[PDB]
């Protein structure tokens, strides 16, 4: 049903989440490492 | 393609809230980063805190007015105006209200934390500067202000919740990269990902239980203020019917959860804290305590979220239910009707969310893992991810009528 | 910076521009006569359009106010002319008493004017529409202009020139009305309306106010009608058969305990369980309940003998048949004696942020509230600019004196009316209704005083009465609906001791509009006093804060005399007054918000029935849509339960109660199986553009016209209908509040699902139509 | 030091932020309520978050070395 592709949506929402949380340890890291 | 650019709102709070998150979390002062359980999770009162407290004064703020109405519905003059004008005044009186009790939470977490916690940078020069305890309380109560000041704005593009469905992005998102999930088991772990596969079944199904139990009645009147009102009998053609009934809101299980949480934890960190293994408080009292998340947020939410004054404001602007078969008898007869299907779905409600929980503890018959992590973050993620798909729902499709095509 | 930093910074703004203003009325005293008609020329010659010349804003306000000092007078205050100004840029100035408004207007109106669209002027009723109108007239016919108010039935020309013509006076009920009008039109000349962006809005404080939608419905074809007469007939009297306890407040809504379920099976209807599928027996008797009951027919008048029954409600002042509700204007006639036919929908919009904010800007006069604030910028995006004219508030104004039990109260505030009378001082009461105000005079007649009663007992009144009331002694009483915004003048020596007194009834719905009815005692900028009477008992309070009112007082103290206002009485009632407004508000946004979407889903039907009435040869197109339509319906099929699937049997049933029709074409035939949408798409479209043309054998001339009627009729009809079920929808928006969140969820899915659905249904009805004869 | 008139700053940095909130409320909070239309445009307000937030990032450069 609308079910089906919400699952295809819910891996493209989680793939979000991969590719910013990735975005977060980077940056946040910066700050920490660099200063 | 799919994606169908239109939203120039979409990428635009994704990316800010990104933004914003990294630093919160690596935050100087606080970054305590963590619930799972008792060692996993943490805190000083009982309160998972991925960071000080935002998220906390969140619940706190939702329950301040959540217990609070509902036991005492009226205290001062404001049940609801006219839905807006009482809503209004209530959320100024959420705000300030949240707002302190974030700071109650924040002298208490900052001493118990910085005084005895697993490897803590925190240097101590008497109360360095001004106390982790006064300064703590700068970050806590600051930070309640980063945060808080964030959510808002999150709540323009992203959500009230959607900041917290990021925190779940966060904490969902850390596990399946493979951070730290590769350990005990019977020379396992690492085999058996049919278990990705079969947690995907746990996602179908969530989506059924929200639907709605729905289901509703007709009529419609509108008064303007003044001396009268309209009425019509009958016109129009058209499909659509009324739809009222409804399924446990966002996060029940979780706050049903967490008071579990309260006894349990603490039982594995009493003073001195005794891991009591004959009397694993982890897990074994954990059948009791579960059925104990039933009672509290299935039963007693429903009664008052059930709003038990429905029946009047229906039976009152003359309605007659529908769903079933055709209703019929008004009143607080009606009431009845309605109690039963109320209490009765929120039954069906209770074996699919219990069997969340469950769901791990169904399987963890032949090979258990104690890799527990995941299972109710999940029902967190998807809640807000459903969530999301309202916002893009109303917000999707333009007038498709006059398209380039007749 | 937003604070009196802004207000005042506004100051200064003006301040200047006024100096640099003010400068050329001075050169200009040397009476430029014909010279100035010139300038009417020059100026008219030299906007043209939009463009916003704000250059020519200085110069021509500046002939606007001299303008004035030769047409007749009115024209050397500030307020008034910073009024325009602030005006021209869309907020409100003023606060009333001299100050302007009616030469304040007339500068705005003047120099928008000239882009040759035609301007708005909002004012709140006909009477008004007249006033404004004339008043200023002067000017115009100087700066050579034609002026165009609109009224109720008419306005003596018509309507096309009327709008076209240069200012467009008239009341928004009415403004609101026109612009639908622009609907069933069949044809286009009609100039209903050239189209509507900017207004300016004499007594703002009301623009707002006009919550309830602006909704124009005629045509009601009541094939029930016969059975209702007779129905209706048994039915208001069923309830009359009751008693008393009804239960029926605080809102139109009405049911009944025991004795109600009794009496429902007590009269035809012995089945107790009435509920299932036969509610509509039920419907009846809550009728006539409500209508007996809700709106006592004396609110709802007959004018003598005219056996209209006649709605006066809602700040009105007696308009001409027509009912807000299909159930409730049968109901009454059912108590009443002749019984109407009528019972019909058609369209309706909100008066603001739908009309206006559909298109341009507003600006008000007078009110300065804090409370409207906040609506200029959620729907309209206007500012406030406050501003005193010579001697501000030179009137006294006393306090609420309350009284207990009863309106036993007025009775007192009678022998006050009394006492100033001999003092000679000129009195007016704005009374809530039509009845108390009766009563009202009836008590001064007791006692024997003199006065006039404008209650909208008869319109011709309210013209004698306007010179009239306050001339040295004179004694009035009227309703609030002519209680507002007038530039009344008392004749000589008058103010003598005091100026002018009124007293009210009560303190009404709104903060503002209390004020409103007392603000009607200063013109020009002269003194005068005003004093409310309210009694615990009136009603206000009576259904609207009771609850507390009760302890609060009972707690306080039951005994004493008729005078008092010692421990919170006026401060409570407040409290009160600003809690009732609130309601308002809330009910405010429910419709507000939901119209909101009805606006775009409005734009697109009208705007279509706009182009279907222009253009010609849709034929291509119509059809076209007709069959892709048609044949996706055969189309649907996919993976699934299919809908239909291009088959054989399969399609062929679907499909033929998708084309029932008593024509025939290839309906039999059987067996084929090429379905690319050439193949079908060309067959069925041959038929109807061939048979089309063989149609059009009838006629070049009279052909064309079909698709007019038919277009429109068919099209309009659909929308009207499912317009109905909007209402139904409405209902399920009272649904969403529990289970989901809240923000016209549910309502705008429907909306559109509907919507689709619609339009679909249009193109099936309207081409099916097409041939027959 | 730079940092004890900013921790005085901090927690009045705080205050600040909590009243914006509260004046905030006209569109909504908590939870949700109704989009309201008309928009927002950047608050005047806004510097204060544009403070906060430059604020936060500032204390943990201070915090540490």
């Amino acid at each position: 049903k609308a079910t089906i592709s919400v699952i295809i949506f819910s891996l493209a929402i989680g793939v979000y989440l991969w590719i910013l949380d990735l975005t977060f340890t980077k940056i946040i890291s910066f700050i920490l490492s660099l200063r | 393609l799919f994606e169908l650019k239109e939203l120039r709102q979409k990428f635009i709070f994704t990316l800010l809230m990104f933004v914003i998150y990294r630093l919160g979390s690596h935050i100087p002062i606080p970054g305590i980063n963590f619930a799972l359980y008792d060692i996993f999770s943490g805190g000083n009162l009982g309160r998972l805190t991925v960071f000080a407290l935002g998220v906390m004064p969140y619940i706190s703020a939702s329950i301040m007015m959540q217990l609070l109405t509902v036991a005492i519905p009226s205290l001062q003059r404001l049940a609801k105006e006219e839905g807006d004008y009482g809503r209004y005044k209530i959320n100024e009186y959420t705000k300030y209200l949240t707002l302190f009790v974030a700071t109650v939470q924040s002298l208490g977490i900052a001493f118990w934390i910085r005084g005895q916690v697993s490897p803590k940078g925190i240097p101590v020069v008497e109360n360095p500067g001004i106390s982790f305890i006064l300064i703590t309380v700068l970050t806590l109560v600051a930070g309640t202000m980063f945060l808080v000041w964030i959510a808002d704005r999150i709540t323009e593009k992203g959500i009230g919740n959607g900041a917290s469905l990021i925190i779940f992005a966060g904490i969902v998102a850390n596990f399946p990269n493979a951070v730290i999930q590769f350990y005990e088991k019977v020379k396992t772990g690492d085999i058996g990902p049919l278990t990705l596969l079969l947690i995907i079944a746990l996602i179908i199904a969530i989506i059924v239980g929200i639907v709605y139990v729905q289901e509703a009645e007709r009529r419609i009147p509108i008064q303007y203020p003044g001396r009268q009102v309209g009425r019509q009998l009958y016109a129009g053609r058209k499909t659509y019917l009324p739809i009222k009934i409804n399924p446990a809101g966002v996060i029940p299980i979780i706050f049903a959860q967490a008071l579990l949480l309260i006894p349990s934890t603490l039982l594995n960190f009493v003073q001195n804290p005794f891991i009591k293994v004959i009397a694993d408080m982890f897990q074994p009292g954990a059948i009791f305590y579960n059925f104990l998340y039933v009672t509290f947020i299935v039963f007693f939410t429903y009664f008052y979220t059930a709003v038990l004054i429905n029946p009047v404001e229906l039976a009152e602007n003359l309605h007659k239910a529908g769903a079933f078969i055709p209703g019929v008898r008004p009143g607080q007869d009606t009431v009845k009707y309605l109690e039963r299907i109320i209490n009765r779905l929120i039954f069906f409600g209770a074996l699919f969310l219990s069997v969340i929980a469950l769901i791990p503890i169904l399987i963890s018959v032949w090979f258990n893992i104690p890799f527990y992590f995941g299972g109710t973050t999940a029902l967190i993620v998807v809640g807000v991810a459903l969530d999301t798909f309202r916002q893009i729902e109303t917000y999707l499709i333009q007038k498709k009528y006059k398209s380039y095509v007749r | 910076n937003k604070m009196f930093d802004p207000t005042k910074r506004t100051l200064n703004r003006y301040e200047k521009i006024a100096n640099d203003i003010d400068a050329i009325r001075g050169d200009y005293e040397n009476l430029s006569d014909d010279a100035l008609k010139h300038k009417t020329i020059e100026f008219k010659e030299r906007l043209e359009k939009g463009a916003t010349t704000d250059d020519l804003l200085v110069e021509a306000f500046a002939v606007v106010r001299e303008a004035s000092r030769r047409v007749t007078g009115m024209f050397p205050f500030k307020v008034q002319l910073m009024g325009g100004v602030a005006l021209h840029d869309g907020n409100i100035a003023e606060m009333k008493t001299g100050e302007g408004k009616t030469l304040t207007s007339t500068l705005p109106v003047y120099l928008n004017a000239l882009t040759g669209k035609g301007v708005h002027v909002v004012t709140v009723n006909e009477y008004l529409a007249s006033r404004d109108a004339e008043q200023m007239g002067k000017i115009f016919e100087f700066l050579g202009l034609t002026v165009g108010l609109n009224l109720n039935s008419m306005s003596k020309d018509e309507k096309r020139e009327a709008y076209a013509a240069d200012i467009t006076y008239s009341t928004n009920n009415e403004l609101g009305f026109d612009y639908l009008r622009d609907n069933m039109v069949l044809y286009k000349e009609q100039m209903v309306q050239r189209p509507l962006h900017f207004a300016v809005i004499d007594e703002v404080d009301s623009i707002l106010i006009d919550e309830a939608r602006t909704p124009l419905i005629i045509s009601g074809q009541a094939a029930k009608s016969t059975k209702l007469y007779v129905q209706a007939n048994a039915f208001v009297r069923t309830l009359k058969a009751e008693k008393d306890y009804t239960y029926d407040i605080k809102t139109k809504a009405v049911q009944l305990t025991e004795e109600g379920m009794t009496k429902a099976e007590k009269a035809f209807g012995i089945d107790n369980l009435f509920d299932v599928k036969h509610v509509a027996l039920n419907h009846h008797i809550n009728q006539a309940l409500k209508a007996h009951v809700a709106m006592q027919k004396d609110v709802d008048y007959v004018v003598e003998d005219g056996q209209v029954v006649i709605v006066d409600s809602f700040t009105g002042r007696l308009m001409k048949g027509r009912r807000y509700s299909e159930g409730l204007h049968q109901a009454i006639e059912a108590k009443e004696g002749l019984e109407i036919q009528n019972e019909s929908m058609t369209l309706a919009t909100i008066t603001f942020q739908n009309y206006f904010r559909m298109y341009e800007k507003l600006a008000g006069m007078t009110g300065t509230a804090k409370t409207e604030e906040e609506e200029f910028r959620n729907i309209y995006n206007m500012q406030v600019v406050t501003i005193p004219t010579n001697r501000p508030v030179v009137r006294d104004d006393r306090p609420d004196l309350i009284y207990r039990t009863m309106e036993g109260k007025f009775k007192a505030v009678a022998e006050d009316v009394a006492q100033r009378y001999m003092t000679g001082q000129p009195v007016l009461v704005g009374t809530v209704a039509v009845e108390t105000s009766e009563l009202i005079s009836k008590l001064l007649k007791n006692k024997g005083i003199p006065h006039q009663v404008l209650n909208a007992k008869n319109h011709e009144r309210e013209a004698q009465i306007i010179e009239e009331a306050g001339q040295k002694g004179a004694v009035t009483i009227a309703t609030n609906m002519a209680g507002r915004g007038t530039d009344i003048k008392l004749g000589e020596g008058v103010k003598e001791l005091g100026g002018l007194a009124v007293v009210g009834t009560e303190r009404h719905e709104s903060r503002r509009i209390d004020n409103q009815l007392r603000g009607r005692s200063g013109r020009q900028g002269d003194p005068g006093i005003t004093q409310f009477y309210l009694s615990m008992e009136d009603e206000l309070m009576r259904r609207f804060g009771a609850e507390r009112t009760m302890a609060m007082l009972d707690r306080f103290g039951m005994d004493d005399s008729t005078p008092i206002q010692s421990k919170m009485v006026s401060r409570a009632v407040e409290s009160s007054q600003k809690r009732v407004e609130g309601n308002n508000f809330d009910s405010r946004k429910q419709l507000l918000q939901y119209d909101d979407v009805l606006r775009q889903q409005r734009e697109v039907i009208y705007k279509q029935r706009f182009e279907v009435i222009d253009s010609e040869n849709l034929r291509e197109i119509v059809e076209n849509m007709i069959k892709s339509s048609l044949e996706r319906a055969i189309a649907a099929y996919t993976p699934r339960e299919e809908l239909p699937e291009e088959w054989k049997l399969d399609g062929l049933v679907d499909l033929i109660n998708t084309t029932y029709l008593d024509e025939g074409a290839l309906e039999k035939s059987d067996i084929f199986g090429k379905e690319p949408d050439e193949m079908l798409e060309l067959i069925m479209d041959r038929i109807i553009t061939k048979y089309n043309e063989k149609e059009e054998q009838f006629g070049k001339e009279q052909m064309r016209e079909f698709e007019k009627v038919i277009v429109l009729r068919a099209v309009d009809s659909k929308w009207m209908d499912h317009i109905d079920a909007m209402d139904q929808l409405r209902q399920g928006i009272h649904l969403r509040a529990y289970a989901q969140t809240n923000p016209l969820r549910e309502y705008q899915m429907e909306g559109f699902a509907m919507f689709e659905h619609m339009i679909e249904s249009i193109e099936d009805e309207v081409a099916k139509f097409v041939m027959k004869a | 030091l730079f940092v004890i008139i900013a921790v005085v700053l901090i927690i009045s940095t705080l205050l600040q932020k909590g009243r914006g909130d509260v004046g905030a409320a006209f569109g909504g909070g908590m939870g949700q309520s109704i989009f309201g239309v008309g928009g927002v445009e950047t608050i005047l307000t806004k510097a204060t978050y544009w403070l906060g937030a430059l604020f936060l990032v500032l204390a943990l450069l201070l915090s540490v070395i």
